[PDB]
């Protein structure tokens, strides 16, 4: 599961 | 440089992974930076140095490091107490000049972060707008 700026 | 060295290690370990970088790895880097908060100036310097020198494929992961550090710090210490965003803001023009050396298709990923920063008031709009203008100027050129 890759990092996303949208997620807390 | 114990705390800073442990941070430098986590940051540099991005070079051992093919992007997209995992949530798990980003968390490790972020925890290391927060633990080194006494030396936040050195942490910011290392992130900026990394972004300046890294391969094009790691530009966006370098920006995700900034985003992750800043958001965790705001969460952990309070939005108005965070030392990282104001410190990252100082050389932010230079930083984004370097980030925009990413592959062509990665430019949209930078804009997505900028739009989120503006929307969630992570950085001041005055700071963000020239960064967005920079994206657009390259699109036309």
């Amino acid at each position: 599961p890759s990092y996303s700026p949208t997620s807390p | 440089m114990e705390a800073v060295k442990t941070f430098n290690s986590e940051l540099y370990s991005l070079n051992d992974y093919k992007p997209p970088i995992s949530k798990a790895k980003m968390t490790q880097i972020t925890k290391a930076a927060i633990k080194a908060i006494k030396f936040y100036k050195h942490v910011v310097q290392s992130v900026e140095k990394f972004i300046q020198k890294c391969k094009p494929e790691y530009k966006v992961p370098g920006l995700y490091v900034i985003d992750s550090i800043v958001r965790q710090s705001r969460h952990q210490f309070g939005q108005e107490k965070d030392v990282f965003a104001p410190r990252f803001s100082n050389n932010i023009i230079s930083t984004f000049q370097n980030l925009y050396r990413c592959p062509g298709d990665d430019k949209s990923k930078i804009v997505t972060v900028l739009n989120l920063w503006q929307k969630n008031n992570v950085f001041k709009s005055e700071i963000i707008q020239p960064l967005l203008d920079m994206a657009a100027a390259l699109e036309h050129h």
